[PDB]
RNA sequence: UUGACCUCAAAUCAGGUAGGACUACGCGCUAAGCGCAGGAAAAGAAAAUAACCAUGAUUCCCUCAGUAACGUGAAGCGGGAAAAGCUCAAAUUUGAAAUCUGGCAACAUUUCUUUUGUUGUCCGAGUUGUAAUUUCAA
RNA sequence: AUUGGAUAUGCCAUAUAAAGCGCUUUCGAAGAGUCGAGUUGUGCAGCUCUAAAUGGGUGGUCAUCUAA
RNA sequence: AGAGCAUAGCUGUUGGGACCCGAAAGAUGGUGAACCAUCUAGUAGCUGGUUC
């Protein structure tokens, strides 16, 4: 099993268009792997996830400001919350 | 304690005392007569069966048995015909013979014919013979009840005796 | 609530007398019916042989006891069980054959009408 | 309300003359009463007791299950359905079943008239499967009238919602 | 015709007979998480999975989310692309629902979240497919109905000890241990091409 | 001897048997009489209000809408597929004689 | 493929008295509905009355039932 | 014969034939008492498969229950108290509308000699069968308490079993 | 003008039956309240388990097992006690409603002049279905 | 003195009957406001909708059952 | 180159009313125009007591 050639072809065929905007794509997949080797422990995993989320948030906020996407939630604009 | 029970203590009427408390009382053997005449009313049914030469269980026993004395293939299991088994005791021998003799007394399973049956089969026989039962069945003028050749054969075979 | 077992020996005795009563009624014939030998249904116990419920219809056909006369001589019939292997068939066909070897069935009175 | 076509088809029954002719033929094939049948059996029983072959009877067939099985056997030559069965579902399929299986049928007035024929209080349906050779013409003439006066007539009215 | 006002992504969420309160509430949360999920009724058949494309075609969904609760004990999630596409079977354990007290997050319904993926997904071609399928599904497409232009959550997936940890941050509340079981090349069919081992 | 042995083991030699099929497994087999009865009653009883809606949607070649109604009506795609196939056959049979 | 579109009536955001339609009885069935073989009993004198005749004869022999001649002469 | 046709017709309940009858019969049923005697079952096929025989000793009673315990369970109990000299055999849904659910109850006369002498229905004469509906011993009573065979279906738990030798 | 059937009534008509009490144990509805039984009740001859060399209604006991599952808390298997299987609906008896309650008249019979039947006859029930046959093991 | 089930035997016995198991160039019916689906309250119940015929249920395409 | 298993006793400890008595409630079902009977041995960090 594990047909690498077939899997790569499927991934390329179903690959999303990278030309989409960062806000539109909403993807923050970077190149530096923020993955703690001690992720089995709760503290190391939480720190690695928080660092990845912080970098993702900063990149998204910068892209949103560049793309004129008002990421700041307005208090006046009331909508049903997820929770 | 209860008011119904004080009702009886405070009344001179006697109780419905019934004296049917017999412990160590074993049940007496009705059913058979040969077994009744060879039953030790003290011994257990296991002991009584074993002494009589019978089996109380055809299966296993779920406990240790009483020891009183220091005693010192498909085609083969399908077409085999076991020739009964010997009768270890005389009581089992007595049961065996009376059953064989009782079969001899009630051994006439064969039936006689009647007036209606005899005339029915005879009338069919005179016209068709005593060997062609298939053609006998296919006749409807004489075989009004519409018996098949197998019921006509039994009538013919039964008429002789 | 506590279930107390002070009647453990009074139950033991009552069950013996029920056996004694059952014999007194049908004393020439066994107090229990015969049972087949079946293999328990798991990887843990399939190497044991234990008593089953009744004999299959393939087992009775092969032995020679029709399913109607089987019960009348104390041979239980389990219609649910079947014979997926020949070992179970021949193991229990032989069991019926041995039981019939030792069987003394007492004749019954049969109606014999005078006419035809 | 608006009556469905399968329930409205019972309001257009068989007319005066044809029903009278139909019941005239039925009354020549009435079944045999309980009081008479006993008399016929004791006559035959007495004959066999003192000292001792017959012919198949000829009577109209009744009973819902019996008749429906006779239609599906393609045995019924004429099926006569009461028009006032209290649960109508008991006969609601009989006209369509007779159409499917090629049997002449008619919806006649009152279960009691069918009931009277067979010495019962009520009959839901009656079927004629076999008649004596003497009356083959009479049954053929009646069936032609039923076709002309019941099946040829209405016809469209049974496909239209009633009421 | 083929479809009016075609939104890029739609999600079909189902469950099998033998589902539980912890499992159903998980299904409800994911359905409420994204607005282009078409919540549907159970699938009485657990045998002919080939009919799943018929539900997707009928309901105009391209992403299929099927919940299989074997022994009503373990949750198996299949994610597939309706037109052909690869079917991926997943394992879900360590259930945490919206009633738990460790919950402290609160996002906005319809707000498009930011997709953050572990870099190990780029190490293996099958992990690339799994990562690719996840972003096209969790990522709410533009123009989705009942979707808000705001952003209030970020989904984080980290592959720890061979098991993906899907955590949503404002912790939003959805908590489970994402484990890959195997991968089917076709839509709930075809020969198996990858075993996670 | 007429007794049973309990426990131990038995010859592991195996010989499989091909058992015939049980009459209880015959359930679900359509009959000629039951097919006839169900077709008669299908005609006589008429159609449900939702079955009429489905047949008219099939008539105008709105199959996607027809399946959406039947699946919402009955409650499963499996039931919808059978209902659509049965009503489509009715449409063809009626269209022959209509 | 799928195009993930939305139907014109997607939830994500007529002759009420028709004439009878003969799609099944428009053609007549030629053959019986049952293939069960005919029993012999229908071609033979009934066994019901033969059972009844025999138990009427027994009562006549035992005098439980007044014979037709005896009953008729008793009416006079 | 025709009982097969009756049951396949009963399956189609929104059908034109059945819908018209359900509306019409619901009207006539509402014009009567809540519990009234029926001359004959309105679905003779359902009564027959549930146990009704057309002989003296068997009784059919029609009852209406307010729609929205089980209504079918409540139909059996209320008819059981009305005809208290009868045992309830079974019960079947016949009709319904927006307000009422209509049920028909099969009851047998335990004191009738035709029932007392039929070995097939003899069993209901025995006093252990008084008020089977009052004890959840009918078809819908058994289902209501989840009585059945399978994995879908109290003294034994809480007790401390202290044996003689322990 | 008559009759048949249908539906609804009446009778201090004939024959029945229900209620209330007990309630240790049973079964329900909702400890208590409410309903209903028996000498036991309930359950019960698989729309049951399993994945094996397969088992075989129900109930109970031991064990499984304080295990699995989600502090709660089993069940399959295994050991034992007891073992018993069946009845209909759905297929025309159709060469014959073969079925049954009741009245009347005899006869027999009794835990019993108190009980319970038999035979004959007449009415009624029933063909909108009472018997026989059949129950998937077929 | 009341009765159990048996045994021996007498008299009756409507057998022109009723069965079991051999075979098949013939047939073989199987329970619906239910199952199922959606949603609420405590599997069950309410309410909306409402089926099928190698079907349906329940387990691991196979096995196993055959509800109302 | 296995030391465990069972039974009994003492000791500790955990849960059962749990060393004894003593606490303001409330619930279900009734009586009289609050009362009564169960739940109830309700809730204990506490009080008083606890035998050669």
């Amino acid at each position: 099993i594990n047909n690498t050639v077939a899997l790569e072809n499927i991934y390329e065929r179903i690959k999303y268009p990278d030309d989409i905007s960062f806000v539109e794509n909403q993807a923050v997949t970077t190149k530096e792997p923020i993955i703690i080797e001690n992720v089995e422990d709760d503290l190391a995993r939480e720190l690695a996830f928080y660092k990845q989320g912080v970098s993702s948030v900063k990149a998204a906020f910068a892209k949103l400001r560049e793309a004129n996407v008002l990421i700041s939630r307005p208090h006046d604009y009331f909508a049903e919350m997820l929770k | 304690a209860n008011p119904r029970q004080r009702n009886k203590q405070r009344s001179g009427k006697p109780r419905l005392t019934r004296r049917n408390a017999n412990k160590k009382a074993k049940a007496k053997i009705y059913g058979n007569f040969v077994i009744q005449q060879n039953w030790d009313k003290h011994a257990t049914l296991r002991q009584n069966y074993a002494r009589l030469g019978l089996l109380a269980t055809p299966n296993y026993v779920t406990g240790g048995v009483e020891k009183l004395y220091p005693d010192p293939t498909l085609d083969d299991v399908l077409d085999k015909e076991i020739s009964i088994a010997p009768a270890k005791t005389e009581v089992v021998r007595q049961l065996e013979e009376e059953a064989v003799k009782k079969a001899a007394r009630q051994s006439n399973k064969m039936l006689p014919l009647s007036a209606f049956e005899h005339a029915y089969i005879q009338r069919l026989i005179n016209k068709y013979g005593t060997e062609d039962f298939e053609s006998m069945a296919k006749d409807v003028k004489l075989n009004s009840k519409l018996f098949n050749g197998s019921k006509l054969k039994n009538l013919y075979i039964r008429m002789k005796a | 609530y506590v279930k107390t077992w002070f009647n453990q020996p009074g139950r033991k005795l009552r069950r013996r007398q029920a056996r004694q009563t059952k014999a007194a009624k049908i004393a020439p014939r066994p107090v229990e019916a015969i049972r087949p030998a079946v293999k328990p249904p798991t990887i843990r116990y399939n190497m044991k042989v234990r008593a089953g419920r009744g004999f299959t219809l393939e087992e009775l056909k092969a032995a020679g006891v029709s399913r109607r006369v089987a019960s009348t001589i104390g041979i239980p019939v389990d219609h649910r069980r079947r014979n997926r292997s020949e070992e179970s068939l021949q193991r229990n066909v032989e069991r019926i054959k041995v039981y019939l070897a030792h069987l003394i069935v007492f004749p019954r009175k049969a109606g014999q009408p005078k006419k035809g | 309300l608006k009556v469905p076509p399968a329930i409205a088809q019972f309001q257009k029954t068989l007319d005066k003359n044809t029903a009278t002719q139909v019941f005239k033929l039925l009354n020549k094939y009435r079944p045999e009463t309980a009081a008479e049948k006993k008399q016929r059996l004791v006559a035959e029983a007495e004959a066999v007791a003192n000292g001792k072959v017959s012919k198949k009877p000829y009577n109209v067939k009744y009973g819902l299950n019996h008749v429906v099985a006779l239609i599906e056997a393609k045995k019924a030559k004429l099926v006569l359905i009461a028009s006032d069965v209290d649960p109508i579902e008991l006969v609601v399929f009989l006209p369509a079943l007779c159409k499917k299986m090629g049997v002449p049928y008619a919806i006649v007035k009152n279960k009691a008239r069918l009931g009277t024929v067979i010495h019962q209080k009520t009959a839901a349906v009656l079927a004629v499967t076999e008649v004596r050779e003497e009356d083959k013409n009479e049954l053929a003439s009646i069936v032609s009238a039923v076709d002309a006066n019941f099946s040829a007539k209405y016809d469209e009215s049974r496909r239209k919602w009633g009421g | 015709s083929a479809g009016f006002v075609p939104i890029k992504q739609k999600v079909l969420v189902l469950s099998s007979r033998g589902v539980t309160y912890r499992q159903r509430h998980l299904l409800n949360d994911l359905v409420s998480m994204m607005p282009h999920s078409k919540k549907d009724s159970k699938l009485d058949s657990k045998d002919r999975l080939y009919q799943l494309n018929e539900l997707a075609e009928l309901y105009n969904c391209n992403n299929i989310f099927f919940f299989e609760s074997r022994r009503r004990e373990d949750l198996y999630l299949h994610i597939a692309r309706a037109p052909n596409g690869p079917t991926v079977k997943f394992h879900v354990e360590n259930l945490h629902t919206m009633d738990e007290l460790n919950m402290t997050g609160n996002a906005l319904k319809g707000s498009r979240p930011i997709l953050s993926f572990d870099k190990t997904f780029d190490t293996a071609p099958h992990l690339k497919v799994v990562k690719e399928l996840l972003q096209q599904t969790f990522g709410i497409p533009k123009g989705a109905r009942r979707s808000k232009p705001f952003i209030d959550r970020v989904c984080t997936l980290t592959i720890a000890d061979g098991k993906i940890w899907f955590r949503n941050y404002e912790e939003i509340g959805p908590r489970f241990v994402m484990t890959i079981i195997n991968i089917l090349e076709g839509s709930f069919g075809g020969p198996v091409i990858y075993k996670n081992d | 001897a007429p007794g049973l042995v309990v426990g131990l083991n038995k010859g592991k030699t195996l010989t499989k048997r091909q058992l015939p099929e049980r009459p209880s497994r015959r359930k679900g087999h359509l009959s000629k009489r039951t097919a006839f009865v169900r077709s008669i009653v299908r005609e006589v009883a008429g159609f449900a209000p939702y079955e009429r809606r489905v047949m008219e949607l099939i008539r105008n070649s709105q199959d996607k809408r027809a399946r959406k109604l039947a699946k919402k009506r009955l409650g499963t795609l499996k039931r919808a597929k059978g209902k659509i196939e049965e009503l489509t056959s009715v449409i063809q049979s009626s269209r022959l004689a209509h | 493929e799928i195009d993930a579109g939305y139907s014109s009536d997607s939830s994500t955001e007529f002759d009420p008295y028709p004439d009878y339609d003969d799609f099944f009885t428009n053609t007549v069935r030629e053959t019986p509905l049952s293939s069960a073989p005919e029993p012999k009993r229908r071609f033979a004198p009934s066994k019901h009355e033969q059972k009844r005749i025999l138990q009427l004869a027994y009562a006549i022999r035992k005098g439980r039932i007044l014979t037709s001649e005896q009953r008729a002469e008793r009416e006079r | 014969g025709a009982y097969k046709y009756l049951e396949e017709l009963a399956k189609k309940k929104q059908s034109d034939v059945n819908l018209f009858l359900s509306r019409v019969r619901a009207w006539e049923y509402r014009q009567m008492n809540v519990i009234h005697r029926a001359s004959r079952p309105s679905r003779p096929d359902k009564a027959r498969r549930l146990g009704y025989k057309a002989k003296q000793g068997y009784v059919i009673y029609r009852i209406r229950v307010r729609r929205g315990r089980s209504a079918r369970c409540t139909a059996e109990e209320r008819v059981g108290r009305y005809c208290s000299n009868l045992r309830v055999l079974n019960s079947y849904w016949v009709n319904q509308d927006a307000t009422y659910k209509f049920f028909e109850v099969i009851l047998v006369d335990p004191s009738h000699k035709a029932i007392r002498r039929d070995p097939r229905i003899n069993w209901i004469v025995n006093p252990v069968h008084k008020h089977r509906e009052s004890r959840g011993l009918t078809s819908i009573g058994k289902k209501s308490r989840g009585i059945g065979k399978g994995h879908r279906f109290w003294l034994r738990h809480n007790t401390l079993s202290l044996r003689r030798y322990r």
